[PDB]
RNA sequence: GAAAUUGUUGAAAGGGAAGGGCAUUUGAUCAGACA
RNA sequence: GGAAUACUGCCAGCUGGGACUGAGGACUGCGACGUAAGUCAAGGAUGCUGGCAUAAUGGUUAUAUGCCGCCCGUCUUGAAACACGGACCAAGGAGUCUAACGUCUAUGCGAGUGUUUGGGUGUAAAACCCAUACGCGUAAUGAAAGUGAACGUAGGUUGGGGCCUCGCAAGAGGUGCACAAUCGACCGAUCCUGAUGUCUUCGGAUGGAUUUGAGUAAGAGCAUAGCUGUUGGGACCCGAAAG
RNA sequence: GUCGAAUUUGGGUAUAGGGGCGAAAGACUAAUCGAACCAUCUAGUAGCUGGUUCCUGCCGAAGUUUCCCUCAGGAUAGCAG
RNA sequence: AAAUAUGUAAGAAGUCCUUGUUACUUAAUUGAACGUGGACAUUUGAAUGAAGAGCUUUUAGUGGGCCAUUUUUGGUAAGCAGAACUGGCGAUGCGGGAUGAACCGAACGUAGAGUUAAGGUGCCGGAAUACACGCUCAUCAGACACCACAAAAGGUGUUAG
RNA sequence: GCCCUGAAAAUGGAUGGCGCUCAAGCGUGUUACCUAUACUCUACCGUCAGGGUUGAUAUGAUGCCCUGACGAGUAGGCAGGCGUGGAGGUCAGUGACGAAGCCUAGACCGUAAGGUCGGGUCGAACGGCCUCUAGUGCAGAUCUUGGUGGUAGUAGCAAAUA
RNA sequence: AAGGUAGCCAAAUGCCUCGUCAUCUAAUUAGUGACGCGCAUGAAUGGAUUAACGAGAUUCCCACUGUCCCUAUCUACUAUCUAGCGAAACCACAGCCAAGGGAACGGGCUUGGCAGAAUCAGCGGGGAAAGAAGACCCUGUUGAGCUUGACUCUAGU
RNA sequence: GUGGCCUAUCGAUCCUUUAGUCCCUCGGAAUUUGAGGCUAGAGGUGCCAGAAAAGUUACCACAGGGAUAACUGGCUUGUG
RNA sequence: GCGUUGGAUUGUUCACCCACUAAUAGGGAACGUGAGCUGGGUUUAGACCGUCGUGAGACAGGUUAGUUUUACCCUACUGAU
């Protein structure tokens, strides 16, 4: 019959990257958690307590707990035609800090220093993002790089 | 045949109940007898009351031994001490109960 | 007699005509599943602060 | 042929008018259908909606609700307005002078603020003295405490009220609500 | 009346609203409360759980009348008295003049206390009373006199 | 004294069915305004 | 060395022929042309003229011609089917009523509500009037013995229509019902703590607990009627082999 | 085929429905027999076949999930008003 | 170690400063959580769109499906059996493929005028027996997707390389 | 590349047919032209949405009016209407000077369910509007009862000597 | 428990099988006589053999013949026509083909062939002709007859 | 450290029985046996969301099914 | 284009022999053809044997006996007005 285990269709996603096995190193141990950290979700094979899910590799969350080693993490699992919140009980292990948002805050400081130097000079702030534009006219100059002339090449078998 | 949010039904209609359908059609009808039959009966018996005189007793039960109402008839004791027999009294309109 | 045994199809098409929908988020979320000490301890807080506004 | 994003031909799925047929009941729409064209005060526009609600929708206002939002900051000399009925409640012990427009009165609660000292009028009389809703006070009963709600929602661990006739030990008590038969909830 | 039933619609529509399909057979899936526990398990478990089973202990010839206890609350103390009464006791709160009411005379059993009284003594008759009740009853000068 | 069905008389069409839709010709028949 | 032309593009350049359409019905608008009066192609057609005034136009009907058109009803993934019922016509012919209920809506009264078991009365199965009860609601929670809902402006926080103050406005501040999320308090159950006192085993004050309830926290219900839905009944109509 | 006999036949009489009768075919028991006919229970039940009667307007599907002696049926979630 | 699919973030429920509560935590007012008070407005934190957003009750029918492109399992194969994504038929007429449930175009209130789609313009049949450069002569030529079939191997037939 | 050999099936036969050979065949390029219930503009019907207007003295504020968009549909849902038997109210309604019914390739109104009128036949009752009520609408069910066809002046009306 | 004895046989009992040999014929899956490791013969579930008898099942021979080579002719009564009398089955609408596509075998649809009133006697190609809600097969939480240490009972004893 | 390094190794109602609390009830009032409740386990349903169940019909019956086999026809051609 | 046979055994299609012959080729037409026949076979109910089953009964094993209905209609065809 059929097999639907809790591990199942696993063989790859929880093995350890080539040349990387055995203890896990103390950075992972020493970093700090708090409630509302956004976090992702990797398993570590070489640790079977509080490990996550299948479903939940490479899923992001925010932290609602904090235990002894241990995090409760929030996560939305779309089921059918709706969301529903998901609450895991993870060790740090399999957890770390996630950087789409670290980057965020860089931005967050940085539109404040510009709002405040222009304070007191100039209007239009201006502190929204762009998109990419199209390129402006140009002079391209042929000193020294006289355009060369291709041509198609015949066919050839060289085999 | 369960579906839905529904209350559990009890419905006992399992037998031939049509059978035995009583509809109170004659409503009217008996009442208007009953009226009848209550001014002949005064009519005819006597110019008395056309009903006998009843006492006062206590409800029983916890639930009603607050009130009292009209009981079946009057004690022996009680006919004895307001001054005439038993058998006289039910001759002039005193329902006597000797329970 | 036999018959068809499973499919998917016409499924995301059912799901997307009133589905899809995020969740609505609150302020002052649920606190089931928060460790008791920390909150018999945060309950005490908020007694001592209504206490002084 | 036109890709539509919507469905077409869909109505707004509010009332516009009163399903009710009582002629004075009409006449008050009419009155307020005018002022709320005519005088772009928010209050206007509040009062003809709630004319339309079914009787679900305007749950009584005891007088009692009606004391305790007097006692609000500066609230003391508020012509109080509630479209639909205000009840009698005798839980209060002291009632202030204040003026209560409403559509029907108990003859409990009209007692009740007549002897306090104050006045019942109706919405018309509302309308002259307060054209657009000058020093006023809407007060709604609560809807979510009627018998119907707490039937809502029923299933597992929603912690809702079933849907049962008779009450009791033998009702609705074993296997399926108790650790002891089988499971709980 | 029939006038306005969906029965005079479907006039001329074949199927009756019944669908073509499924149809509109006597008796599908059983009748009355039939397959509870096989094939309305669903229906059963979720809309009405505790069906199933037998919880307490029994009670051979129950009679009702035993356990007749009507409440009363505190707030509702004073309705009891008549209204044209109530004005002339509550501002003339006082002893040797406090108005004596007979809850078993109005039809309730036990007296509870939820709400608040008026600082005013009061006589109240009962057969039973909460220890809350009583205590607001002293509070505000009044006794409690128990009955049968 | 209805229909199915039938007789007579009158009109019309008909080269292995008949019946129908849109448009106009031909025949027959008919209402409306003469302000 | 100097032009022309082709190709591509622009013009708030000019101008001829043909077809379809005329919606609206006092005035109001925006412009143009003029010193002005006024005029105009400027928020939708007017002017001039002829024939006929009846079967002429048109309607109806039969027929002809051009093109198109397979037999309806039904089950079905799929019917014109070599799938089933139907020769023709008239009349009859299939979701009804009842008991108990869910949602919604209308009406009366409202912490109450229900006159019609019965009584009174009558122009007599109608209409009119009425006592006491009873039903449901106003208290829940436990298997049960039982106990029984305010520390506080009937709590705090966040969002809230409307109203109030100021302001030309935008906004700011104040108050914030219903409703939504959350933290507390109160009542019953469960597991603990066990005060003053005692028929020395009774009594259970006080303080708790990732426990539990269809609860409290200025009541909302009762009655009647209607569509739709549910169950028992012959139960939308007709149909077994049997017992 | 048989035709003096285990022969053919009239009338009388006996055996009645889970019973009869059978030189035995499940044959016969009033054109009815691997359980007669008649009335009633009875409008017996049917997840199965057939049918289900006026017009216009607006919206508009599903053959998929879990459970069921569930596989021509229900409950449940979804889609629809 | 791709491509395509897939999680989260792009602010007022935010950022910054100062200091209030606690029985939790720390050697320690240390930290954690929740707050008081002050400052920062909508180029207030990318793009595009938004027949308005949010929410609740109740109930119908359905629970036999099938087809096409791409991915794909069993099988020699099948108009065979079984899955994945999307679009369709069923429930749908209309123009085209002579004819056809699914292909192509395009989806439909009643009319008028204009322009087109896919497909076509010798005649049937509305529209060039149009223009231009080549190729092919078959005693079983050929003629338009889905589609109603043809192979290996050959020819001093003819054409170009 | 094109053509040919390889290349055999049963009723007569199908580039759709005729027919077509510097094509009306095959590959490719450039323009003109034909026509869908699609697209553009206009009218009309309905639906939905956003708005205007109570002022008396002239009738519908469920009225009237302005603006924009939209229109496929089985199973199924909802809404507005048409028709039938009977009931309360009203039109002091119609009628032996002809009610009801029936016939009528005669007329008018409505998208439709239907409604109205004229003519013929006929002989005693019947209708509009506001409401109440249901044994309320048929093409089918090898439907029920009754009536009637094609088949068809057909099969046939020939044992038992006349 | 005993291992088929006396007998009998490709037998109405033998799968292989049209078994092998002999006989019968020009030619024999037939018939008969033998042979027997007999799938799976056998002794009152009776074995073997039997004169007579049989509308019983088979093979051959003689006579006989229209069974046939190979058909022909004659009689009566029908059919046929007339006078009188006068039904039924059946019927969605109907009735010319070829190919195509289509629910994969068309009277209708598409493209072609074609196509002239009204009819009589014959005829069995077609109308997937008519006669019956398939008796075969499967499905249904539909039956009945019969059997048995199936489940549960029961008269009798 | 709240069993086996991780991914499988298992079971409702009714009834019986055990453990716990020695608590609640037997309804005219009490004591002691007995019985019934409260909380947590065990006895098992493997068709494992869990009816208690042997054949035969060639004497046969009914409701249906082309959702499904025994002929043609169609697709396919391994095999021939 | 034109022919492709007569027989023994078998219900047989198939197969195998005898013989003649110029030759005794292979196939289709709803595995052509039952309102054309025939009914030997298969495939209802009777009966027998062998093996199997406790039994009722089973056997694509053998054996014997077992109802073959209707054309007057349309078309097609053959002739005839
Ligand atoms: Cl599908
Ligand atoms: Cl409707
Ligand atoms: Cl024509
Ligand atoms: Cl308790
Ligand atoms: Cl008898
Ligand atoms: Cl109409
Ligand atoms: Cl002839
Ligand atoms: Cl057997
Ligand atoms: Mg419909
Ligand atoms: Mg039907
Ligand atoms: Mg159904
Ligand atoms: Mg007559
Ligand atoms: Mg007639
Ligand atoms: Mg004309
Ligand atoms: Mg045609
Ligand atoms: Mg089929
Ligand atoms: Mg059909
Ligand atoms: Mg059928
Ligand atoms: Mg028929
Ligand atoms: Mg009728
Ligand atoms: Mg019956
Ligand atoms: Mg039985
Ligand atoms: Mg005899
Ligand atoms: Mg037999
Ligand atoms: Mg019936
Ligand atoms: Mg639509
Ligand atoms: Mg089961
Ligand atoms: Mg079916
Ligand atoms: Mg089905
Ligand atoms: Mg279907
Ligand atoms: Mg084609
Ligand atoms: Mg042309
Ligand atoms: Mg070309
Ligand atoms: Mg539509
Ligand atoms: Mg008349
Ligand atoms: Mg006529
Ligand atoms: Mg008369
Ligand atoms: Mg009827
Ligand atoms: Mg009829
Ligand atoms: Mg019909
Ligand atoms: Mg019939
Ligand atoms: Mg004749
Ligand atoms: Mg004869
Ligand atoms: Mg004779
Ligand atoms: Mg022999
Ligand atoms: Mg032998
Ligand atoms: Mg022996
Ligand atoms: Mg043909
Ligand atoms: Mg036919
Ligand atoms: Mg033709
Ligand atoms: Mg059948
Ligand atoms: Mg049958
Ligand atoms: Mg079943
Ligand atoms: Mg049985
Ligand atoms: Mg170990
Ligand atoms: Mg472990
Ligand atoms: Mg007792
Ligand atoms: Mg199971
Ligand atoms: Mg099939
Ligand atoms: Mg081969
Ligand atoms: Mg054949
Ligand atoms: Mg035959
Ligand atoms: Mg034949
Ligand atoms: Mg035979
Ligand atoms: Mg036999």
């Amino acid at each position: 019959g059929k097999s639907h285990g809790y591990r199942s269709r696993t063989r790859y996603m929880f093995q350890r990257d080539f040349r990387k096995h055995g203890a896990v190193h103390l950075s992972t141990y020493l970093k700090v958690y708090k409630v509302g950290d956004i976090v992702d979700i990797k398993a570590n094979g070489s640790i079977q307590k509080g490990m996550p899910h299948k479903f939940y590799q490479g899923k992001t969350g925010v932290v609602y707990n904090v235990t002894k080693s241990s995090v409760g993490v929030i996560i939305n699992k779309m089921v059918g035609n709706r969301y529903l919140e998901k609450r895991l009980n993870l060790r740090v292990e399999h957890i770390k800090h996630s950087k789409c948002r670290q980057e965020f805050l860089e931005r967050v400081k940085a539109n404040a220093a510009k709002r405040a130097e222009a304070k007191a000079q100039g209007v239009a702030v201006q502190l929204k993002r762009q998109p990419a534009q199209p390129r402006e006219s140009r002079i391209v100059s042929t000193e020294g790089n006289v355009p060369q002339t291709l041509a198609p090449v015949p066919y050839e078998t060289f085999i | 045949a369960i579906s839905k949010n529904l209350p559990i039904l009890k419905n006992h209609f399992r037998k031939h109940w049509q059978e035995r359908v009583k509809v109170h059609f004659d409503q009217a009808g008996k009442k208007v007898s009953r009226r009848n039959a209550r001014a002949t009966r005064a009519a005819k018996i006597a110019p008395r009351p056309l009903d006998l005189l009843r006492p006062v007793v206590r409800a029983p039960t916890v639930k009603y031994n607050r009130k009292v109402r009209a009981g079946r008839g009057f004690t022996l004791a009680e006919v004895k001490a307001a001054g005439l027999t038993a058998a006289y009294a039910r001759t002039i309109g005193i329902a006597v109960d000797h329970r | 007699a036999k018959s068809k045994n499973h499919t998917a199809h016409n499924q995301t098409r059912k799901a997307h005509r009133n589905g899809i929908k995020k969740p609505k988020t609150y302020k002052y979320p649920s606190l089931k599943g928060v460790d008791p000490k920390f909150r018999r301890n945060h309950k005490h807080a908020l007694h001592g602060t209504a206490k002084a506004l | 042929g036109i890709d539509h994003t919507s469905k077409q031909h869909k109505r707004s799925g509010h009332r516009t008018a009163p399903k009710s047929d009582n002629v004075y009941l009409k006449l008050l729409v009419k009155l307020y259908t005018f002022l709320a064209r005519r005088t772009d005060a928010p209050f206007n526009k509040v009062v003809l909606k709630a004319l339309f609600l079914s009787k679900i929708n305007r749950p009584p206002v005891s007088v009692s609700r009606i004391a305790r939002a007097l006692k609000q900051e500066g609230a003391a000399n508020k012509t109080v307005v509630v479209v639909g009925t205000v009840t009698d409640d005798a839980r209060i012990f002291e009632f202030p002078k204040t003026t209560v427009a409403a559509l029907r009165f108990t003859a409990g609660a009209r007692a009740k603020i007549v002897k306090a000292g104050g006045e019942c009028i109706t919405l018309d009389q509302l309308a002259v003295r307060a054209p657009k809703g000058q020093n006023t006070l809407i007060l709604r009963g609560p809807r979510n405490s009627r018998e119907a709600v707490r039937h809502f929602g029923m299933g597992p661990h929603k912690g809702k009220a079933p849907r049962i006739l008779s009450t009791g030990r033998k009702f609705e008590r074993a296997r399926g609500r108790r650790r002891s038969k089988g499971f709980k909830v | 009346p029939s006038r306005f039933t969906k029965t005079r619609k479907h006039r001329g529509h074949v199927s009756a609203g019944k669908g073509r399909i499924g149809k509109h057979r006597k008796h599908p899936g059983g009748r009355g409360m039939a397959g509870g526990q096989h094939h309305h398990r669903i229906n059963m478990d979720k809309y009405h759980p505790g069906y199933f089973g037998k919880v307490g202990m029994r009670y051979f010839h129950k009679q009702q009348a035993h356990f007749w206890k009507p409440v009363l609350n505190l707030d509702k103390l004073w309705t009891l008295i008549p209204e044209d009464k109530r004005d002339q006791y509550l501002k003339s709160a006082s002893k040797e003049t406090a108005p004596v009411i007979d809850t078993l005379a109005a039809g309730y059993g036990k007296i509870l206390g939820k709400g608040r009284i008026p600082n005013v003594p009061v006589i109240v008759k009962a057969r039973f009373v909460s220890k809350l009740a009583e205590e607001k009853i002293r509070a505000a000068g009044g006794v409690v006199e128990l009955i049968a």
